[PDB]
């Protein structure tokens, strides 16, 4: 198996090849998706569904949440959001490796309360080619 | 224990003896470790800490919620919660200083307040909860 | 404790002793201090709080769960149960004042009412939580 | 990291430059929004989802939390919501900034029990352009 | 802050000017709405999503319960459900004050176990223009 | 308060005025709606939303639920739904009274595990005219 | 204990050697504080209550989980069985009169039967829930 | 009351009148519906909702679940997915008795973990006219 | 019974013929479905819903989750999902036997905290005619 | 206990020393009262139940707990597994008659089996639930 | 104990003793019942079981959380540990064969690892969950 | 324990006595065995273990939350607390080598940290996560 700790997200703090981890990242999930497009017959082997597969839409999500650490990269994410980009993010799979995909930064809330830490959670959706260095 | 709570320690024993209000109702009664003598019957303790890991990919850091304690052998006990009112309002909104990392936040928890040995000392526990980083 | 339940006590001990019924149940045996000679028989005792901190950004509060006992030497325990009713309507619904902050509201909760001491003594607890404002 | 204390949200008594921190507020979420609009044309890398990021509708939504103080404060967010106003509410967030945003006030709800608090919840919705000062 | 008793929800027993409050209620939660009507241009302020405000409709919802008492009260919000009326109910919070709005009585259902009390739950909706007497 | 033993609910067995409660019932609920017809205008008060009332088409739904106790009763809501009927039921209220209206059968179902009780869900709609005979 | 628990100890106690069978099995040996002498040994004992206040915003009540055991020196403890069947279907489906305030019902909980002291005594509790109301 | 051990569940091995329990039957709940066609015309009767009842479409279904024992019975289930028939099946209920309707199968998921048992969910719809044979 | 760790899925890496289990795999579900096309006429036996069978469209899932272990086989289904494929996975039931049905990969979700392991889903859907060779 | 655990006990002591098998593993030794003697050492033993009231509005009954210990003063204890296996077959699937009222099922439950008093008692519990009815 | 957990000890005794490893390491010394002598000190014990019965409609099983002790009177304890390596790789993925039923996986669970006596002895339990079919 | 939790011990150890502070605060005083001679007083202890069994299909793992305490007899306990930072850096991000399995992480769980025996020890247990894959 592999650690949890090893499998990070990371920003463009330049925006041109500089990765830096984000913050107190309590949690992340890189969470693929198909769309099913259905091409079923009216003879279809007894009855089953038949899919195409490669003609389906797919993307990537991305969930990361965590504690909230000012950092260079912690503000980054910021500028991202107000003036709108996308720019290359970087999931790195313990021993998968990196993904290098472009996406958007779709949903940040930073919360608080008066007993515990500042806290964030980070979501995202792709918009572009991923990646799969191994 | 993790590498800030030889500092919490060190820290929350110096915000109290400096403390202007329980220099006059434990006086020097203050300690860890009791020293030898008569033992003068209305001391306040800080030993019991426990921690509970709250980290992340990038560094560390702890949750203590340690417990400081106030004794008296006075007859009634509005002595110790005179004087436990004197502990309190010196920690929460602590804006402590650390030798080792950085402590966010000194909250206040469960304040348990009983009878303890023969209906003669009268004991009140004090848990606070301190957000370190390491 | 917090700040304010030094003045808990103090105004949960002066509700009582004022109430108009239980001075003709109990007398004068309303005490944390229980004061040396006979040992009266009938007693009630204000002494073992905790404390669980209801604060916010602004300010800080608490809730006490504060145990007021009463305690009978009598062969059944209707003595007791009629003095407890004499405890209780003095509280729930208080409109008490403090000497430090306010409290907002002294409801009701969990009354064990058991045999205690080699089945002689009959000790009936009774928890009242005390929501207050530092 | 930072404190959750330190994440507070604040009104606009007067109207005009005038900030304070409304009430009891247990907990606070800002939290940001993009609609992902999505363009995907006959080819693309693969198969892959492409996304535009910027022409995508933007906005956020703070969700505040906690006791019912009435302050000068709670009183002022009670007036919004009867005479329908965008004032410029502001989220300061410990160690980024004052965000410093026009929101409406679309969901205000006081509640209360028989033996607890009284308490309210607060969401809102963004209203117009939101701002940095860092 | 204030105490969670204190905030009522009462009816109209003659109908002019009759207040009492119902029954055995062990929550309440007076609770606001708008319905945030958009208008967004082709150019605002770098993509934010900008709002109106008093355009919405605007309302308010009350939901109650507790256990069924049968009091001059209980019954007469029976014969509001059955003989449709939108009489002016009026919750009052504890420092702000009567809000004396005509509510319709929109869902109302006694519930009961063979183990247990009576119980009923009392949804309400908004029927006409609010006030505020502070 | 009432007793939830006494609110009840019963058949028709004889169909023309005979009523026994039905089996082991171990929870009632009767659950009455309204559905809430708006009329707003252009002008209404200040922008509150305003409701008409008497307009709303009104409802109220049974849902029993207990142990299968195979009486003259339990079997009577079987030949209700296999031929359906919409027989007078009745839920009394233990003070308020007898409601007597026509419900149909909408829901029933039994289930049973390998470790407990046989058991029966029981939901219902109303079907006409509701009374109430206090 | 709340205000009603001084009456309903009197109320369970005078349901009890009221009750024709139980006159037949345990005789006149129901009691609270055992009288003095030898000790018949088929007593029940009515003493450990505990409450739960089950109250409201007009006026208060309260659950009683108050314990009956049943105790036995015989051999087997059919004897205790046979003895507590008596207990219990004098109390469920209670319809006692109180002196201070009502009971709504008094239902049956836990039961538990189990040899006590030496092996030798045979004490089978029984825990009946009353919900009052003062 | 009834076992409910003994409200079975159970299959067509030959196709003809042959029934068997299916297998490691955790669970079972035969769940009836109905559709509840309305018709309220302009005036019914104060505002009351009338319903039709015996035009409603009513239906069954039958969701069961338990371990993975493979049994004739067992794989005959496996048969009717694959090869879509509508076969009598039987829902014995303690002491009502037989159902025997044809259903089909929906959904049937077998399910197992690295640390526990083989276990299966069983999931049916009506198909036809169901009986009762009492 | 049978066990739960003898319910494996597995993949091809070669891609004709070649099947190894896929990794820590902690549960598994292949899921079964059926579309349950209703043709119900005017007349059907008294109102019950009638079902066809053999017309509906039915499919399967697989629902595969546990710790991300790099093997030969976890990254053959990366390999399908960035390049869309439907090869023939296959799920074993522990004595019913092989499936060998062709599957596409719709979701794949790899995840970690900071504290735990590295963990991952693995969602499919049907895209053709399953077996079952006994 | 409730009305039935005095014929329960009575019942499920008569099926057993019916039983074929523990006439020739424990012999005559099955007894709540342990004879005078010398104590054979490998008697069972039944009466330490719990009852759980699971009642309804029509009638009452009772889920009992009740606990069958088999000792053993052997060296290993399969004679006491050996025997509890005896005891188990002869209550699971009861059919039992009662005296008063009827049970519905006898199930079982946990059963602990460690080593009781100075390592050389071998005692195992056997926890059977009777759902019964009054 | 249900039937099976005769023959489940009697199989788990007999695959220990045969296994190579744990031969050489604790020697003859696994036994349930210790035999008289100088009590050798490395010795394995398998008595302390706990059923919690998994059953069903169809016959009935059950689940064995038996306890594998490992006792040293070494110094370390890096002897026990090397020896309930050897307990565990032969228990594990069982395929065992029992007298009475059958067993369909042997998992593992908890396995404390603590100083008993006067911090002399060295115990390390071993929870092994066996689930059994009767 | 399983398989690796032997060697888990062994590399914990030597990866203590390795660590170049707390070779100049306890010294040469780290050990599972206590050797014997006069009790440094300083020392720290490696034994109680206890495993969780985290596995899948394709092998095993497991959850190895071992504790390392640390002891002393100074007067306060800054030199336990100065310890247990050097415990504790040592050994969270390991990167150890095993000598049977793999170790993926080894995390920080728990710190209890009291006075044990008579007031004069005080040892501060470290809970560690190991989690292994064997």
């Amino acid at each position: 198996a592999q650690n949890g700790k090893d499998l990070l997200i990371k920003l463009d703090l330049t925006g041109s090849g500089q990765f830096e981890t984000i913050a107190g990242l309590r949690a992340t999930r890189i969470s693929f998706n198909a769309e099913t497009v259905d091409v079923t017959s009216l003879e279809s082997q007894g009855g089953w569904r038949e899919l195409l597969g490669g003609a389906g839409v797919r993307s990537a999500s991305i969930s990361g949440a965590g504690v909230f650490k000012d950092a260079d990269t912690d503000e980054r994410a910021r500028q991202i959001f107000f003036d709108g980009e996308v720019p290359e993010f970087q999931v790195i799979i313990p021993d998968f490796g990196i993904v290098q995909g472009p996406f958007m930064i779709t949903s940040i809330d930073y919360a608080g309360s008066h007993n515990g830490e500042a806290s964030y959670e980070l979501a995202m959706a792709s918009a572009g080619a991923l990646s799969f260095t191994a | 224990s993790y590498a800030v709570a030889g500092a919490l320690q060190a820290a929350v024993y110096q915000q109290l003896r400096a403390d202007a209000v329980l220099a006059a109702l434990v006086g020097t009664a203050v300690y860890d470790a009791v020293p030898p003598g008569p033992l003068a019957g209305t001391y306040v303790s800080l030993g019991p800490e426990d921690v509970a890991d709250a980290s992340d990919k990038t560094g560390a850091g702890a949750v203590h919620d340690f417990v400081i304690s106030v004794i008296t052998d006075a007859a009634g006990f509005a002595t110790a919660k005179a004087a436990a009112a004197a502990v309190s309002d010196a920690l929460v909104g602590a804006d402590l200083v650390l030798s080792r990392g950085r402590l966010v936040g000194l909250w206040f928890l469960r304040a348990k307040a009983r009878r303890v040995e023969k209906a003669d000392m009268r004991r009140i526990d004090l848990v606070f909860r301190a957000r370190v980083e390491g």
